């Protein structure tokens, strides 16, 4: 086994994401293979909880009374086993709030059912979670391009409710990816593709934004990084392992009791954006949370 | 005076051989945990598996009102714990048996406040 096989997954390299390749056919050399899991552990449970690990080693913000948010929380089996994690995961008194276009049960406090496009909030959110992808991806009749979708709601969304010093982490594939998002990633101190070792066999990887600056650090080619992040999974077979899923010791995150300032435009210096790099500053107001979900009405 | 009694029809179709309800998640922990029956974050002990409160809650599965005057779910957004040789059918362990409210465990798989 590898040396990265003790880890919860794998990150791009800062070499891959220097390079201008040209987008090609992703063919990872153990496409469909599936990893060993623990007895009874859904596969959901195990991705999640990998994430989670490797969000652990990051500079994250984490405030009291943190907000989250997690869309594409639903599945086929009626259940959230993502939400599960993450509840796991974070501090108690959380605020965690998942949504799906089907209808689902979740340990979430609060979960709103609908395309993600009619879901409105009037605050702002620490933290965003996206497991969603549109199955009508698996129709390849042309190109690979930038898809729109849920992927046009998310950049809005980012932009507009992700508190500064806040952070993201979205799921890509091959075919379910977005220019405009990996321009997004520019916004953050420090960004990259991770890929989970249970799922490696899978052109799938969460592109992690790290403490939101909203504003860009590096101009970044969203056509240029996709075709980057193939190259890498083309020329990179990864060892498929759910060996760190074995130690849940040190799994929680810790509560740093990051400082939460409502700051506004033009009050934001050089020392400002410099502990928002580190996770020691979240910049929102801290209003009562209010979520709503536009209801169409036809005949 | 009508009410359709979940918990009940759901034995009866479990004597009458049924399959019981799947999908329940279970939680990766040490299991080095309290034991304790419900709690905020998995608890799990070397003889029990913990899984997330709402897949185990037989209300929130079928979609029906809870047995409580507000409708408050009392699994929602917590973990239960299970013995292993009962890990087949979380919901159904949940409806059979009690929590102690002196020590928090499941009474006959863990209570012992009558020692
Ligand atoms: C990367 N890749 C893609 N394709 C082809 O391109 C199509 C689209 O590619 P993709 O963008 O879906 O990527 P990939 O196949 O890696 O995705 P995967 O099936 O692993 O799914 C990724 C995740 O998306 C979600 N997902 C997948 N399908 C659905 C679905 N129907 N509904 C909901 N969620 C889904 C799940 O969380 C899943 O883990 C594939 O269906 C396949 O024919 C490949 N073919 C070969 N031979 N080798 C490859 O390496 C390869
Ligand atoms: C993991 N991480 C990486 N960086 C930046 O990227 C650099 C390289 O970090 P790395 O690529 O993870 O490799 P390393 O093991 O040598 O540290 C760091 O020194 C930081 O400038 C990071 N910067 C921030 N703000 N937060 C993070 O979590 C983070
Ligand atoms: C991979 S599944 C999510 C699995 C889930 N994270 C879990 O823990 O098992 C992707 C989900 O995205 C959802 N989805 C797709 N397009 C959506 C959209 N436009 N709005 C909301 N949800 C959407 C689908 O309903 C589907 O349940
Ligand atoms: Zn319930
Ligand atoms: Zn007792």
């Amino acid at each position: 086994a590898s040396s990265q096989a003790w880890q919860p997954g794998v990150a791009m390299p800062n070499l891959y994401k220097m390079q201008r390749m040209l987008l090609e056919k992703c063919d990872l050399q153990n496409y469909g293979d599936s990893a060993t899991l623990p007895k009874g552990i859904m596969m959901n449970v195990a991705k999640y909880t990998q994430l989670c690990q490797y969000l652990n080693t990051l500079t994250l913000a984490v405030p009291y009374n943190m907000r989250v948010i997690h869309f594409g929380a639903g599945s086929d089996k009626g259940v959230a086993p993502g939400t599960a994690v993450l509840r796991q995961w974070l501090p108690t008194g959380t605020l965690l709030v998942d949504s799906d276009l089907n209808d689902f049960v979740s340990d979430a406090d609060s979960t709103l059912i609908g395309d993600c496009a009619t879901v409105h909030t009037a605050n702002k959110w620490d933290l965003i979670i996206s497991d969603m992808y549109d199955p009508k991806t698996k129709n390849v009749t042309k190109e690979n391009d930038s898809k729109e979708g849920f992927f046009t709601y998310i950049c809005g969304f980012i932009q507009q409710k992700l508190a500064l010093g806040g952070s993201v982490a979205i799921k890509i594939t091959e075919h379910s990816w977005n220019a405009d998002l990996y321009k997004l990633m520019g916004h953050f101190a420090w960004w990259t593709a991770f890929v989970t070792n249970v799922n490696a066999s899978s052109s799938e990887a969460f592109l992690i934004g790290c403490n939101y600056l909203g504003k860009p650090r590096e101009q970044i080619d969203g056509y240029v990084m996709h075709a980057n992040y193939i190259f890498w999974r083309n020329t990179n077979p990864i060892q498929l392992s759910s060996y760190s899923l074995f130690d849940m010791s040190k799994f929680p995150l810790k509560l740093r009791g990051t400082a939460v300032m409502s700051l506004k435009e033009g009050q934001i210096n050089d020392m400002i954006l410099s502990l928002l790099s580190k996770g020691r500053l979240i910049i929102r107001e801290n209003n009562r949370v209010v979520i709503s979900s536009d209801v169409l009405v036809n005949n | 005076a009508f009410a359709v009694d979940a918990a009940k029809a759901y034995k009866d179709y479990l004597a009458s051989g049924g399959q019981p309800i799947t999908n329940c998640v279970k939680m990766l922990c040490t299991h080095t945990g309290t034991g304790q029956a419900i709690t905020v974050t998995p608890e799990a002990n070397m003889d029990q598996e913990s899984f997330g409160g709402a897949s185990c809650c037989l209300y929130c599965r079928c979609h029906i009102d809870h047995p409580n005057p507000k409708g408050f779910c009392d699994l929602k957004g917590k973990y239960v714990q299970i013995p292993t040789t009962c890990a087949n059918d979380p919901v159904g362990f949940t409806l059979k048996n009690t929590v102690c409210t002196v020590c928090g465990m499941w009474k006959g798989y863990g209570c012992s406040c009558d020692q």
